[PDB]
């Protein structure tokens, strides 16, 4: 069994600067990990999947690259609409399957 | 010799027959004797659940033997009290078949530690029968072997 | 010791409810615990009983539709019902037995009406 | 099987005098019987259990003594807060177990 | 593609509900479909999964009380629950899996509270 | 003879209800009794039937989820349902059969909606 | 299996004239057919059963006679209270049993 945890938890980031998020996986990990964005009171939408694949409709503003245990995502632009929450996952073996781990919060 | 001398109330056998009991051979024939309320004699049988069967004396499922019960209100009942006889009201778990417990330790009820004195939330397990000649046939003393 | 009870409300005939008996001070897995029923403006009646061992006896009027359960994780007692219009129209009580006949710690009732 | 019945049913008792209650048990009875008090709209509380044992928190005002078929309870004092209802019970064999019988009512 | 979900409301403890996942654009009998749970003010959790073949895997916390079903007639996905006070107090989501790990088409949540 | 029916209300999808058919003048344990369904603004449909003997026939659309029962103690007829969103959205009728084809004593309907 | 259908469906009939209704049964039919009347928002009541038997409490105004596949009912009088809906049925074999068919509407 593996446990997914995120270090930043709450953060404070201004419009001018960028934000970097990291989530760790115990006992190693494959290359399959997805990042989600969930504005409060809205169903979350896929943002980045697999190894920095990027998705149609997701702006090129977002880019999340990593390998092995250390995984991270970074936002380059000024974040006009201040984003709210972000999550990790990774599909597993029979008993656990989808593991999301603790959430993350970023704001002004 | 049983029938001729002692009249019976509930003469029952499991796995064996009364008439065909003499012409059979066994290596060990045990004999367990006690005194039970009349309405609680029926708990002495294979399986069953109750105050007596579960916590005092539990018979096995595949039981080969005989159960004999006969009234004793004439003799076993006392003048105004028979507090000598007791049964185990409180126990943590059921008994394995053919077992016995004679512990008089104070029972514990609640996560709070239980001291020696009964007081509140700690009880003396054994509870005393009340036997008097005027009691009904349900609560009258019985002898079971 | 306190026995706070939860659950209740209104359930349609043929429906189902569950009531939980929260006890803080006594162990549910160690005492005689039972359920007592009281229709409005009438006397009391007995529903279930649950020994320290894995034993349970039900009244005739609540047999086959009423199931009791105990969970030592939450230290609470549960009663499961598959209601009927006249079987369950009463406040329900949770109690403990000291001396094999007397129910002392009676919790607050929960209204369980069917309509 | 045994049936528990109470003779007084409704009663009228003033503050000055006392009140005596009796409940009968068919086909004899043991020494185990409990008395309950139930003010309207409140969960009943144990008042007297076993053979006139009396209970902690129950005033010495109350005292219920009896033996065999005839059982009774009496209140000695003037009853400042007029009591409302009272009940009997006795644990039985497998089918019936707790039998409460008809209630009793006493008031001003 | 849209995944509109129906059902919900309030169910008493020990009750039962069913939720239907209406999908117009993707075949329920051909994609990995699953149920995702989110208690208020907390992270997400996984409940069920339902392969193109007759296979189904449940999480430990929702095993034995939660049953999933698929109907190709209405092209919809159903989840059957036998609720508990802490097992089901969350919005429920319906999703599809593209690459075996990523859930893209997330439908609108349905509130399912117990009281 | 009168056939007053009780029960109804609103039940969530996947829920359960029971309806009782009270008859004063005819014996339920002696006549052909049946259940008739009528969606709003549409024609009538047949649900169940219950012979004097221990026999029961159901329609195809109400088979396996609908159970009928009779109690001679209260002289009433009961129908047990495990509802579905389109299976039960109609008023329900209770009737008796005189000549093996005609239903004469129709009781007042009971609204049974699902939401 | 047989299918019961009615030809008139909606109709317009004045008080002065009469109205004739017909419902057809596929693959032939026996002599057992019942006619019902259902005013809006009321439980339907038996009007004519079997082969023009007429029923107690049903006025002699109504009379529905037919044989074999072609079945019909006619109203002779002026219809003071304008009737609303009417139906056919016929009991069948194990799977279908009571078949009501499409309804009929008549009004002013």
């Amino acid at each position: 069994d593996i446990q997914m945890t995120q270090s930043p938890s709450f953060l404070s980031a201004s419009v001018g600067d960028r934000v970097t998020i990291t989530c760790r996986a115990s006992q190693g990990i494959s290359s399959y990990l997805a990042w989600y964005q969930q504005k409060p009171g809205k169903a979350p939408k896929l943002l980045i999947y697999a190894a920095s694949t990027l998705q149609s409709g997701v702006p090129s503003r977002f880019s999340g690259s990593g390998s092995g245990t250390e995984f991270t995502l970074t936002i380059s632009s000024l974040q006009p609409e201040d984003f709210a929450t972000y999550y990790c996952q990774h599909l597993n073996s029979y008993p656990s399957m989808y593991t999301f781990g603790q959430g993350t919060k970023v704001d002004i | 010799v049983l029938y001729n001398f002692a009249p019976f109330f509930a003469f029952k056998c499991y796995g064996v027959s009364p008439t065909k009991l003499n012409d059979l051979c066994f290596t060990n024939v045990y004999a367990d004797s006690f005194v039970i309320r009349g309405n609680e004699v029926s708990q002495i049988a294979p399986g069953q659940t109750g105050n007596i069967a579960d916590y005092n004396y539990k018979l096995p499922d595949d039981f080969t033997g005989c159960v004999i019960a006969w009234n004793s209100n004439k003799l076993d009942s006392k003048v105004g009290g028979n507090y000598n006889y007791r049964y185990r009201l409180f126990r943590k778990s059921n008994l394995k078949p053919f077992e016995r417990d004679i512990s008089t330790e104070i029972y514990q009820a609640g996560n709070k530690p239980c001291n020696g004195v009964a007081g509140v939330n700690c009880y003396f397990p054994l509870q005393s029968y009340g036997f008097r000649p005027t009691y009904g046939v349900g609560h009258q003393p019985y002898r079971v072997v | 010791v306190q026995l706070v009870e939860s659950g209740g409300g209104l359930v349609q005939p043929g429906g189902s409810l569950r009531l939980s008996c929260a006890a803080s001070g006594l162990t549910v897995s160690s005492n005689y615990m039972n359920w007592v029923r009281q229709a409005p403006g009438k006397g009391l009646e007995w529903v279930s009983v649950f020994y320290p061992g894995g034993s349970t006896f039900y009244a005739d009027s609540v047999r086959g539709r009423f199931t009791i359960s105990r969970d030592n994780s939450k230290n609470t007692l549960y009663l499961q019902m598959n209601s009927l219009r006249a079987e369950d129209t009463a406040v329900y009580y949770c109690a403990r037995d000291h001396s094999g006949h007397a129910l002392d710690i009676w919790g607050q009732g929960t209204m369980v009406t069917v309509s």
